């Protein structure tokens, strides 16, 4: 078993501003197997109402996800995505950056 | 343009965990538009775009059969390939296969597909002329052989050639103020101090769809392949799509950089720089 | 639509 481990992007659907409602996204890609665990963080903690795209593949076969939760930016609080796979041996914790 | 039809499929199995489990998404060029997952309450393939939604209750039904009926043979699959592969039942393994067919803009077929990868790496796959098998190894080639007697290809080719093109077509109508407008880029170019004397400038394409794009940074007319940070396009979640392109300049020359779009929705391609 | 007569047996 070749393993292949997630590339990981955290963005907004919209340009962010600062108390505008938004949609925070973390998209997994690239990966395999296809088992892996996607929290979106907020301060540390994980967000309740997240939900996820089907399984779906590339044409090299390698899977991808998103996985998206309703947020406000604001200038202090932080967002992240935490994920987990086979090929890890910590959990990925990457941040939220407008700017990206 | 042209336009395309995919299916994808994948079973996952889970010893000691339960039976396989088995997912499968349909998708008209890079909208998705029909998923099934048997692990759904009451498992139905289920439209995922307005324009499926009018689709009879016959036609959810077919759909939905069709979906069981490759679960159930990626099951059967599953363990035939642990024989194949001499693999101990005890580790989670993978099937995977798309189908489909590339339509040019005269509504001919350009193109028909059907392949399968197992734990990630190619196992056999149709040829371009519909008629023909590339398997990746001898176990593939046991699944060659069972294919070849039993005319697999015909009825593939048969499909590809038939309702693969002729329901596509159905669906580019059905759906033509989305399927078949191009939502070109919203660009920008940011500028980003990193030193008292570098900065970071990314170019940002927003909102456009279909998903292909070319995003570059130039230096005096030259490429800046190697220094330029390219992030993988990427799903805004409303059906478009996102990217940026970054270049770190050394102060005082960000007017050497330009920043080069295409996309089919852009009346012009794109010619973008920094300047405050 | 789906293709209706998806190999059996690999």
């Amino acid at each position: 078993m070749i393993q292949r481990t997630p590339k990981i992007q955290v963005y907004s659907r919209h340009p962010a501003e600062n108390g505008k409602s938004n949609f925070l996204n973390c998209y997994v890609s690239g990966f395999h197997p296809s088992d892996i665990e996607v929290d979106l963080l907020k301060n540390g903690e994980r967000i309740e109402k997240v939900e996820h795209s089907d399984l779906s593949f590339s044409k090299d076969w390698s899977f991808y996800l998103l996985y998206y939760t309703e947020f406000t930016p604001t200038e202090k609080d932080e967002y992240a995505c935490r994920v987990n796979h086979v090929t890890l041996s910590q959990p990925k914790i990457v941040k939220w950056d407008r700017d990206m | 343009g042209s336009h395309s039809m995919r299916y994808f499929h994948t079973s996952v199995s889970r010893p000691g965990r339960g039976e396989p489990r088995f997912i499968t998404v349909g998708y008209v060029d890079d909208t998705l538009f029909v998923r099934f997952d048997s692990d759904a309450a009451s498992p139905r393939e289920e439209p995922r775009a307005p324009w499926i939604e009018q689709e009879g209750p016959e036609y959810w039904d077919r759909e939905t059969q069709i979906c069981k009926a490759k679960a159930q043979t990626d099951r059967e699959d599953l363990r035939t390939l642990l024989r194949y592969y001499n693999q101990s039942e005890a580790g989670s393994h993978t099937l995977q296969n798309m189908y489909g067919c590339d339509v040019g803009p005269d509504g001919r077929l350009l193109r028909g597909y059907h392949q399968d990868a197992y734990d990630g790496k190619d196992y056999i796959a149709l040829n371009e002329d519909l008629s023909s098998w590339t398997a990746a190894d001898t176990a593939a080639q046991i699944t060659q052989r069972k294919w070849e007697a039993a005319r697999v290809a015909e009825q593939l080719r048969a499909y590809l050639e038939g309702e693969c093109v002729e329901w596509l077509r159905r669906y580019l109508e059905n759906g033509k103020e989305t399927l078949q407008r191009a939502d070109p880029p919203k660009t920008h170019v940011t500028h980003h101090p990193i030193s008292d004397h570098e900065a970071t400038l990314r170019c940002w394409a927003l909102g456009f769809y279909p998903a292909e794009i070319t995003l570059t940074w130039q230096r005096d007319g030259e490429d800046q392949t190697q220094d330029t940070e390219l992030v993988e396009t990427r799903p805004a979640g409303d059906r478009t799509f996102q990217k940026w392109a970054a270049v770190v300049v050394p102060s005082g020359e960000e007017q050497r950089y330009t920043c080069h779009v295409q996309h089919e929705g852009l009346p012009k391609p794109l010619t973008l720089r920094w300047e405050p | 639509r789906r293709f209706s007569r998806s190999p059996i047996r690999r």
